[PDB]
């Protein structure tokens, strides 16, 4: 819940340094909790 | 008689034309009673059966007894509903099928203090509280959200924040939702005729911010007038006991965490800023969880976002196609 | 294993399927044979002759014993001289575990009527031994 | 305890969540095993907790 919260405030944030590599680990954090990244692991 | 059948289809063939037109505006009651088995109804059988506490929608005018009205519930079709002065009428004809109401007992005590009703067995005394059975409620009732925590914190501004985007999306094109910056808990009604009319009269509310809590107030019952749904972002509600006795009277929605272990871990997984604040977290999740559920309207105690969600669009699905 | 587990897990403090062989064997020494009904004084005796864990531990628990012959319906209706093994023993593994009737004492026939149902098909032998 | 509150919430429309519970109850009741080991377990634990109130 916190974490989906969390990347909603985000975008809507930046939607409108820190915030790319904040993007890019938020993007990293949810391409390895997919079925995809199980199945091919 | 011809004229009562001749005003009764008049009245049944205003309802069939007038069942297509825009809302009004929407009332609350606090008082049991039923408008089908009073015989001053326009329309006999076709009256509405509410109890205390329920919400009516009014569209157009009958007279300076009655109104034309339907209910919230679903599907619920149009009736007439006893005006004001007529469920003033109605209520002192509650109180004098008694053998007494004033003053002079009948407890075997008979033609020697006959005691003509004064002043004081009329609804012309009684008038230091003087609650009115009727009251303007918004036609939407606003959706807040209370808990886990203090608004204003991290945990119960992402718990909340996640809720809201949720709303947002699911029912885009169809619900605006505004953040409520100024204070809220002032919404009443009967402290005076008008406090703080004037900014330039240099009085203690004349320079206050109550005239500011007033206006968000008609500005919410002009946006739940629009009959599309509103949820309000207001960070000054953290129990429903501070919101209950006034006129909104919002949709509490509680978003409850299971155990006082979850929640501070929760809070330790932030950082040391809310450690800082974790005693008054703790102690103002305690008092509200100590608000028994009968308080709230919906509850939200699912450890997933996605049942949560679900549950929520699921009422708000309900109430949508309850009013339409 | 199974088969038998309800007596590998004993924790002996109600064992009651074991101690009937131990009380027939000392219910053996006083009868004769069969003869319907035995006499009054007997069992008495009886109610200590066997292991006391099971009726008195020590002199304070006879006094539940004492309650167990008296405040009740007995078969004292019938002959003076009249069996208690149909009421003794029967008494003891029924108010050791899963004891109700000692809170009301008035709805007796209920219970009866469940232990029937639950034996309905014994060829009515037992209906003697309940009284 | 969720379908008892899912229809506590509407008291305004007839609610078919209701009845949802009570045919979606029974499903996963049938799956009632308990082998031997579960009931001596039970009965153990009912044994030594009426053994502690007695004391």
């Amino acid at each position: 819940w916190i974490f989906k919260a969390e990347e909603v405030m985000l975008a809507e944030e930046d939607r409108n340094f820190r915030r790319k590599e904040k993007m890019f680990r938020f993007f990293i954090r949810r391409m390895v909790k997919a079925q995809s990244f199980y199945w091919v692991v | 008689e011809s004229a009562r059948r001749e005003v009764e289809s008049q009245a049944q063939q205003q309802l069939e034309r007038a069942k297509h037109k825009p809302v009004a505006f929407a009332v609350r009651t606090n008082v049991s009673y039923c408008g089908v088995l009073d015989e001053e109804c326009p329309v006999q059988g076709s009256g509405v059966n509410f109890e205390a506490k329920d919400f009516l929608h009014i569209k157009e005018k009958y007279s300076n007894d009655w109104w034309i009205g339907r209910l919230v519930k679903e599907g619920g079709d149009i009736a007439f509903i006893p005006s004001p002065q007529r469920l003033e009428s109605i209520r002192l004809k509650q109180e004098q099928k008694a053998r007494r109401s004033g003053n002079p007992s009948s407890l075997s005590d008979i033609g020697n203090r006959r005691s003509p009703p004064p002043s004081l067995a009329k609804q012309k005394q009684k008038q230091a509280e003087h609650v009115p059975p009727y009251d303007v409620v918004p036609s939407m009732r606003p959706v807040v959200l209370v808990g886990p925590s203090l608004k204003g914190y991290e945990v119960t501004d992402m718990m909340q924040k996640a809720l809201f985007d949720f709303l947002k999306h699911r029912f885009d094109g169809r619900i605006s939702i505004t953040r409520v910056t100024a204070d809220l808990s002032l919404a009443k009604r009967s402290v005076l005729n008008n406090p703080g009319k004037r900014t330039i009269i240099e009085r203690s509310s004349a320079r206050s911010s109550i005239a500011e809590v007033q206006s968000e107030i008609e500005r919410i019952f002009e946006l739940a007038k629009s009959l599309q749904l509103v949820v309000l972002d207001a960070d000054t509600i953290n129990h429903p006991a501070q919101l209950a006795k006034t006129s909104l009277a919002p949709i509490i929605v509680f978003v409850k965490v299971s155990s006082p272990k979850v929640l501070q871990r929760l809070i330790r997984s932030r950082g040391k800023s809310q450690m800082k604040h974790l005693t008054v977290q703790m102690m103002a999740y305690d008092k509200l969880v100590q608000c028994p559920p009968e308080s709230f309207d919906v509850i939200l105690d699912e450890n997933q976002l996605e049942d949560a969600c679900e549950h929520l669009a699921e009422y708000l699905e309900v109430y949508w196609r309850a009013t339409h | 294993i199974m088969d038998n587990f309800e007596y590998l897990t004993r924790d002996s403090s109600i064992l009651g399927p074991h101690h009937l062989d131990e009380f027939i064997r000392v219910w053996a020494e006083y009868d004769p044979a069969a003869c319907g009904r035995i006499s009054y004084n007997d069992m008495f005796e009886m109610l200590k002759h066997m292991s006391p864990p099971l009726g008195l531990g020590k002199k304070c628990p006879a006094r539940v014993a004492y309650k167990r012959l008296v405040r009740m319906n007995m078969p004292i209706s019938n002959e003076d001289m009249t069996v208690h093994f149909t009421s003794t023993l029967m008494a003891l593994i029924r108010t050791a575990l899963e004891i109700k009737l000692a809170p009301a004492g008035t709805k007796q026939h209920q219970c009866d009527a469940e232990l029937r149902k639950e034996i309905s098909v014994v060829w009515a032998n037992l209906p003697q031994k309940t009284l | 305890k969720l379908a008892l509150q899912k229809a506590k919430e509407v008291a305004e429309v007839s609610p078919m969540s209701a009845a949802n519970i009570s045919i979606a109850a029974r499903q996963q009741n049938s799956a009632k095993a308990r082998s031997v080991w579960e009931q001596r377990a039970s009965q153990l634990r009912l044994q030594n907790l009426r053994a502690s109130c007695e004391a």
